[PDB]
RNA sequence: GAUUCACGCAGUGUUAACGUGCAAAUUACUUGUCAUAUUUGAGUAUAGGGGCGAAAGACUCAUCGAACUAUCUAGUAGCUGG
RNA sequence: UGAAACUGUCCUUAGUGCAGAUCUUGGUGGUAGUAGCAAAUACUAAGAAGAGGAAAAAAACAUCUUAGAACUGAAGAGGAGAAAGGUUCCUAAACAACAUUACUUGGAUUAGGGUGAAUCGAUCCUAAAUUACAGAUGGAAAUCCUUAAGAAAAGGAUUGAAAGGGAAUAAGAUUAAUAGUUCUUAAUCAAGAGAAUGGUAACAUAUCAUGAACUUUAAAAUGGAGUGUGAAAAUCUACGGAAGAGUUCUCUUUUCUUCUUAACAAAAGUAAAUUCCACUGAAAUGAAUCAAUCAGAGAAGUGGAAUUUAUUGGCUUUGUAAGAAAUUCAAUGAAUUGUGGUAUUUUUGCAGUCUUCAUAAAAAUUAAAGGGAAUCUUUUGCUCGUACUAAUAACCGCAACAGGUCUCCAAGAAGCAAAAUCUUUAGUUAAAUAGAAUAACGCAGGUAAGGGAAGUCGGCAACAUAGCUCUGUAAGUUAGCAAGAAAGAGUAGCUCUGGUGAUUAUCGAAUCAGAACUUUAAAGGUUAGGGG
RNA sequence: GUCAUCUAAUUAGUGACGCGCAUGAAUGGAUCACCGUGAUUCCCACUGUCCCUAUCUGCAAUCUAGUGAAACCACAGUCAA
RNA sequence: CUGUUGCUUAUAGACGAUGGCAUCAGAAAUCGGUGUUGUAAGCUUUAGAGUUUCUUAAUCAAUACUCUCGGGUAUUGAAUG
């Protein structure tokens, strides 16, 4: 609901080309669920 | 309560259409047209009225038979 | 209301016929200074008390 | 391009609200087309406007909480709120009490285990207030038609 | 024409809010009341030295110790301003 | 600069000279890019359309679809009407102005479309009341009278209700929008056209089975309270399945949805209540209700008749009628649509009881009686209203104003409760703009060491008590009350036991009492008296 | 007013006294049981009323984008005598 | 040189201002320390009053034992790396 978040969350973002220009860019945030949190550092997947 | 409130409950002609003069001055309860003095023959006419009596009078329309009579 | 007189229901009528504007032939004619209708009313802008 | 009308006709032809209407997102140009309900038959007809099921409520947790109750497991003195007429009516009782025990005379009567005087004589007892319930005017019935032999 | 709660209603207190306001009298909590001397719709009756009032000079279309409207009327002013 | 009239001198004439009058009318500044655009819990993500989310985070982005999260909580922010409004209804194009930002949105602009009745209403009848001819009154305008004054009207004239009375229509489908109005099917009503039997009796016979003038009776047509009960619907629940959906790494023969039926008629089966009829005659008085109440001007018993019970005849059932509709499956065509309940609420009747110095409308219209004067088919059903809102945006308040305005239908939990609180069907997420920071002073909601009204005009404001069960309860008193006086004890969860019925062991009702065990020792989330 | 009483302390309250400025009998006199969103005093309980203030939340206020009034205004705006 | 700007910047702050660092910048997790609460979820002690059923066989059972000084939280205005 709109009065509690989860107090961490794991995402998952990747910088993809836009279709529509090739040029430009943008960000896709995604959800990476986890059974915990213990032992998870920055990883460039 | 004798400002904004109590104007709710005014749903409840009291003035309709008159037959004879068209106005809304007809009196549902009183069975009369406080204007143009309705079933009375003569038409409700006054001298202090005197803005009343160039309102509606001889010439304030079309004169549809008397505009020949007087030309002849 | 929903239920109305016969002749209630006829000058009803007509003054909905007699809120329309200008039409737009008129206004070409030479020397028109009538562009606007300004007997016109909405039904949430004025009362037409009948 | 707003599909308010292909809405509001789809619940007309579903015969439900518009909160039960599910519009295909992926074919808006195909529903935007159909601006008659004949139109939005066939869309229904070939599964582009589906009604959603109503929305589950589970009568489970009633069921149990019934279930402990007529076991008495929460009708205790903390979880009464009413006065004891108003759970349980008195004159009701009364009433119940009254037919039943009027029921058994007159099944005795016509049986003739008692005749009509003591049928009369019991009647006015059982209008007292003398036996609480069945059992007791049994025995009272029992013990008076042995003084009767006696 | 008992005691209370509820749908409603009123308006005891805060002398709270607001006070170029949501509103030319309203809002929130608190309080009182919440069917027979009750509440309420439509129809109908009562008109200005008149009506209507369980009576406050209260109410009679935001107007009342005498309504509104037009005429007499450009009422009169030893008073005030120009 | 401007582009067609004007000037000097002398006489004459005057609506003849403005800084003020809270002067009149119009226009415009400082204030000032200031006060504000803060009641109604709330929006986020992806996509579409669009000039209209860009970017060095310019942190916000209107409309539509889907997903998530929510609110009104069924005495609603739901579905419909009366008054009032009057085209605001629907669709398409289009956004200059308007809805305190913006708008592709609109109850806003432009242009078309939309309101179908023999059965619904007005029309008909009269109620409080209202108005005519003649008459009476008055200087006059006009007032009075409403059947009394009349050469007027068998008897008294006109109007007066879209909530009073009233001939007769329902189900399904259909439209962008009308629908007891259209279509299909199935009915009803009115106006027409083609001198009898049966039963002891109460009374009964698809028209039957004649019935004029005149008179009478009844119906239309009559308060409220409270108690019991018949029936239907809704909710809940038992048995038996069919079809579909949800959950499923942890279990769950599981949870959820559908299983329907009209007007008008028929009469297999079968109810409750009241009133009458026949036989017989009650005392050793009986009969009966929750309460009552009744009986020799005749009880109870047995056997009958009648009426009421949302159309025929109340319920099941039947024709209507499964061919409809609902739920599924397949690519138009196929599948099923049992039976119950000593549960609750609403509605609708019925039965008697209570209450009044209150007794709680009339007519149109209909039927019957007393009386004896006389000797199935088909046609038509005219006039008018009918769209839409009915309100935190269509009504009245200057407005898209937190004010006001008459009604109908009405789910689950929980509880004494139509209370507070949460949810379902339906509706909506926008309803005078947002984002950042998280200073003082505020408005709304709170808490607090020790003390406890010392504050103040004043315990103002807040705190505090609060449900239910048991015990107990003073002075005073109009003897009815005071009284929930005051005061004290108990209350949870889990596992059990007993009481209160129906049919001849099975079936069902939530209610009361009791006992062990355990714990965070229990009315208090909400609702909920401070006392003397 | 004087005497008791209520309090540590009483222009307050209650109970008495009465030559009562100027009470008094349907202009009604005396007496109150129940009742009262009526006026007054005192006790118990409780508490930020107070000793004496601290602190929490929401909405604004602050700043910004869009939008955007009003009362008022002779001219104006530092003091001492 | 100074200012803007960045660290959604602090020892500062209504806004400005003020203080610090700016590529050896900064941020972020994770780890350890340091605190708060009180022993997670799964299986086991017949823990376990009783009931029930097969009839010592199970069940269902509030609460209780071991794993468990557990689990969860911890800068957001905390300290290392």
């Amino acid at each position: 609901g709109i009065r509690s978040v989860a107090d961490r969350i794991r995402v998952r973002m990747a910088r993809l080309p836009i279709e529509g220009e090739e040029g430009k860019f943008y960000t896709l945030v995604s959800y990476v669920p986890v059974a915990s949190f213990k032992g998870l550092v920055t990883k460039t997947v | 309560t004798k400002g904004t409130s109590c104007r709710g409950t005014r749903h409840n002609k009291t003035h309709i259409l008159c037959k004879r003069c068209g106005k809304r001055s007809w009196h549902l309860q009183k069975q009369r047209c406080a204007s143009c003095g309705y079933p009375d023959a003569k038409m409700r006419q006054y001298a202090w009225g005197y803005k009343a009596l160039r309102r509606r009078t001889q010439g304030t329309g079309r004169m549809r038979h008397l505009k020949i009579a007087l030309k002849r | 209301t929903g239920h109305k007189g016969f002749s209630y229901k006829l000058k009803l009528g007509k003054k909905i016929h007699q809120n329309r504007g200008v039409p737009q032939w008129f206004r070409m004619k030479t020397g028109n200074t009538i562009n606007y209708n300004f007997k016109r009313r909405h039904w949430n802008r004025r009362k037409m008390g009948m | 391009v707003s599909l308010k009308l292909q809405k509001r006709l789809a619940a007309s032809v579903l015969k439900c609200g518009n909160r039960k209407v599910w519009l295909d997102p992926n074919e808006t140009p195909e529903i935007s087309l159909a601006n008659s309900r004949k139109a939005i038959r066939k869309l229904i007809k070939d599964r582009l406007i589906i009604k959603k099921p109503a929305a589950m409520h589970s009568r489970a947790r009633v069921v149990e909480r019934k279930q402990a109750k007529i076991l008495g497991r929460h009708t205790g003195h903390g979880k009464r709120k009413g006065t004891k007429n108003a759970r349980t009516p008195q004159k009701t009782l009364w009433i119940i009490r009254m037919r039943v025990l009027r029921r058994l005379l007159l099944k005795y009567r016509t049986t003739g285990k008692i005749d009509k005087h003591m049928y009369h004589d019991f009647y006015l007892k059982v209008k007292g207030n003398q036996y609480k319930n069945k059992k007791a005017l049994m025995e009272s019935i029992f013990k008076a038609l042995e003084e009767k032999k006696l």
